[PDB]
């Protein structure tokens, strides 16, 4: 897997991609 | 949060996956 | 084709924007 | 779910805030 | 499906691309 | 319009030029 | 929504859904 | 122009809707 | 419809995410 | 191809990793 | 064309467009 | 590679060409 800062929309596809069916949440100012 | 860990750092495959559901 | 699973990719990147700061959680089940 | 609702049918930026947390 | 809708992401993408400095206008419409 | 002609048929970086300014 | 710096496909894919039916114009270099 | 409204600086939904047709 | 052609635009970004360093060969055709 | 498997049904990372490098 | 660093997927993207048929190449590390 | 001439320095579209098959 890519080994890079995943920033912006591009941690969300990531997570989308990575996390399939079991789906993710994301809570950046959490 | 992830953004810090993911954005700011690097995480590996495993890290982001404490992210899924 | 698998175009529930392209939809969904665009859904989430459109969530990250729509939603800023609040963040989401993406189940694609339910 | 979000899928079933914006994948029939488009969703405006104003649709889509309903997901949000 | 939301085919027209999500295949218009990727046109302006590729829009964005293509035209650079030129700009250009994305009218749904027409 | 760009939609009907891109979204029913491929339209290469070539094609897409003609809906720049 | 998002409150950040919004850059090049990025800020196109930002006007695209912001916009929706309305259509935008994306001219940089103005 | 939008890029320096947007990019270079932030802008808000509001000025980010200056630019829709 | 582009189906083929906008899941592709998909699959190329997921590989980028997926390979990594590894990189990876895209040929639409075969 | 990577087309046919993928655009047919979903493929996750794991059957995305095979065509890798 | 646009003139500008492409980075990461962005890089991607540029390369599933400019190519085309012709599919691309995408080794980063070499 | 790709990444060092088209990502931290800029590239021509002729030379992403380069790295077409
Ligand atoms: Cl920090
Ligand atoms: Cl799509
Ligand atoms: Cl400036
Ligand atoms: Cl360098
Ligand atoms: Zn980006
Ligand atoms: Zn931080
Ligand atoms: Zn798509
Ligand atoms: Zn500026
Ligand atoms: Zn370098």
């Amino acid at each position: 897997f890519v080994n890079q800062h995943l920033c912006g929309s591009h941690l969300v596809e990531a997570l989308y991609l990575v996390c399939g069916e079991r789906g993710f949440f994301y809570t950046p100012k959490t | 949060g992830i953004v810090h860990q993911c954005c700011h750092s690097i995480c590996s495959l495993y890290q982001l996956e404490n992210y899924c559901n």
